[PDB]
């Protein structure tokens, strides 16, 4: 038994982020 | 000949202890939605299913299973794992499972005596 | 519906489900007539299939200024009725 | 002016309720942040 | 587990009175646009029909969530009544050797100690009361009802407390007669 | 400014909310009159005020669903102008 | 070595699904 | 008098693991928000200095060093861990943690040689 450093095990699941679009939309006032 | 088949008997295969945590997720999981009360008994039955797969290999091991079940909140995740063993007979696991509506992360560890 | 054209005037969503948000609001124009029981179908169509949290307006004299997700957005006219489909939530 | 004085009345109350919060708030401040570093500073696993 | 059957026992209250309350939301329906038909003039302190089938589609939609939600806690609150009624089983058995290998009955001890024994023991005997209760309503509201299934626990606390209502008597008894005793020794 | 009631038509708020709901429709429709920018202005101030995120829909003729947080829900009408309000985000 | 079965260390945090209603909204015909 | 701190070294005191831990992750996180850039460097900041004083403890030891970080988003948190050792010599440690936008749980464990 040679005891050492292990690799870094990395499981990253990002925050699946929306950079959320705010838009404007009209009905175009038909008589 | 028989030290490699007696080396091979002790080793750590990273992929049958990975379908042994595939088995066992797929097993207690399934593909039903997050219910929270639920969650204890996946990561419960995610480890004792895993632990039972495990130590029925009969490979002189101990064996550590650590279970990370999470809802798909929009909200982020980061696990990690660098231990301290003796490199030429011991490894590792980490599986990262998914479905519609939860993450799953198994890390699963075999460290000989 | 009859020579009212589906004209999309703005679109982040993409075309094989912005064509399911097009015949959507066409068979929900076919089987109601009440603006509210359009959106309720277009409601529990959007929530099985593209999931929680779909909002969408039927009407035809409206303005918004509302929030969407990305690959989430139609606002299209069946003619005078305007379908405005988002996700957010 | 009952409305107006008693606008101020509710602002007297109101600002000393403030005060008397505010230094119970500090108190607490103070007595939480010395028992919680001397949490820090004294480990359990000293000799001993 | 209670507190939420405590809960349970409150929507099912409401679940008995809603057809009251729907009926009670007809009525404000039937007499508010008969206002409107009347040109009755609203304030704007008036909570319309408008604002109570807001407030009643909402009650609805809140009671069928946590309707889903009650549907789904049967699993964990039934292994909870599991727990709980082999719970009071365990602490029953207990407590009946505990009282009636413990307690005092005879003639030869001073009774206000021994009656002192007896309200411990009457007390432990309420508060595990309490505890067959307390399932016994979680037994009650989350519909696990098969005759409340009224445990052998829930008997045995009770002839023990039968047997402790003929042994707090027979000490009144004996405590009148060790007054006696100390009048006359 | 002809005197504009707000009738309360559908109301899962707090009456604080309520109120600064009326008056920030009120400024809205004395500012502007594209039922957008009316909708620009209540979505913006209340997401300065009561953070991420709103949603705002202003008009005369829609018929819609919302998908709402708890106490975040008014429907509510200045006048003949419909003010749509609601969180999700 | 006698190996055998360790105990289960689970932490709980809870969740929110920040508390969703459908309500249904449409503006009149008029008179 | 010796004999017993030999024997505080040499079986697995379990929560001075929990005193490397807390060091780790005041040195680590701190009192920053969260930033997902940064919690890469979080979490293996967190395990190589959680790996670095359980090696200078001396005690002879295989050790696993497992974190959880998690953004406060209205997801919610659940972990487990039941492992396979010998009872009388290893154990395990696990600390929750939080602030007002992370949270955090590390689990760490010790086996013997």
């Amino acid at each position: 038994i040679k005891l050492g450093m292990a690799k870094i095990t990395q499981v990253d699941f990002p925050p699946r982020e929306i950079v959320t679009y705010t838009k404007e939309t009209q009905t175009p006032v038909m008589a | 000949m028989e030290d490699y088949q007696a080396a091979e008997e002790t080793a750590f295969v990273v992929d049958e202890v990975s379908n042994i945590v595939k088995e066992a997720i797929e097993s207690a999981i399934g593909g039903n939605a997050y219910q929270h009360s639920k969650v204890n008994q996946w990561t419960t039955n995610v480890v004792e299913q895993t632990l039972s797969q495990l130590t029925k290999l009969g490979k002189p091991f101990k064996y550590i299973v650590t279970c990370v079940i999470m809802q798909k909140n929009g909200a982020g995740l980061h696990t990690a794992s660098s231990c301290f063993w003796d490199s030429s007979t011991d490894g590792s696991c980490t599986v990262r499972w998914e479905n519609k509506t939860m993450y799953c992360i198994v890390s699963a560890f075999g460290l000989s005596i | 519906m009859c020579d009212r054209k589906a004209v999309i005037k703005n679109a982040d969503m993409s075309e094989e489900m912005q064509q399911d948000s097009v015949e959507c609001a066409t068979q929900a124009l076919e089987k109601y007539n009440i603006e509210k029981d359009i959106a309720a179908h277009i409601k529990k169509e959007f929530d099985k299939k593209y999931n929680p949290t779909w909002h969408c307006i039927v009407g035809r004299n409206f303005g918004s200024y509302v929030t969407h997700e990305t690959k989430h957005f139609i606002y299209f006219y069946l003619g005078q009725v305007a379908i405005l489909l988002f996700k957010s939530g | 002016k009952v409305n107006l004085k008693y606008d101020s009345w509710h602002k007297e109350v109101l600002s000393k309720f403030g005060q008397m919060l505010g230094s119970n708030m500090t108190e607490f401040h103070s007595q939480i942040s010395k028992s919680r570093q001397e949490l820090e500073q004294h480990s359990v696993d000293t000799a001993s | 587990t209670s507190d939420a059957v405590t809960f349970i026992t409150y929507v099912q209250s409401l679940k008995r009175k809603i057809k009251q309350f729907e009926k009670q939301v007809e009525l404000y329906r039937n007499g508010q646009r008969l206002l409107e038909k009347q040109r009755f003039q609203f304030p704007p302190s008036w909570l319309y029909i408008d604002n109570i089938e807001g407030e009643w589609g909402a009650f609805n939609d809140i009671m069928r969530r946590k309707d889903s939600a009650i549907q789904q806690q049967v699993a964990n609150l039934q292994m909870k009544i599991v727990q709980e009624d082999r719970a009071v089983e365990s602490r029953t058995t207990d407590l009946l050797t505990d009282w009636e290998k413990t307690k005092p009955v005879t003639g030869n001890l001073r009774p206000e100690e021994a009656l002192q024994a007896l309200t411990i023991y009457e007390g432990k005997f309420g508060r595990l009361k309490d505890d067959r209760e307390k399932c016994a309503k979680a037994k009650e509201a989350l519909e696990l009802t098969d005759t409340g299934l009224l445990s052998g626990s829930e008997e045995r606390v009770q002839v023990a407390l039968e047997e402790l209502q003929d042994l707090k008597g027979v000490w009144s008894e004996l405590s009148k007669v060790w007054e006696q005793i100390d009048q006359m020794k």
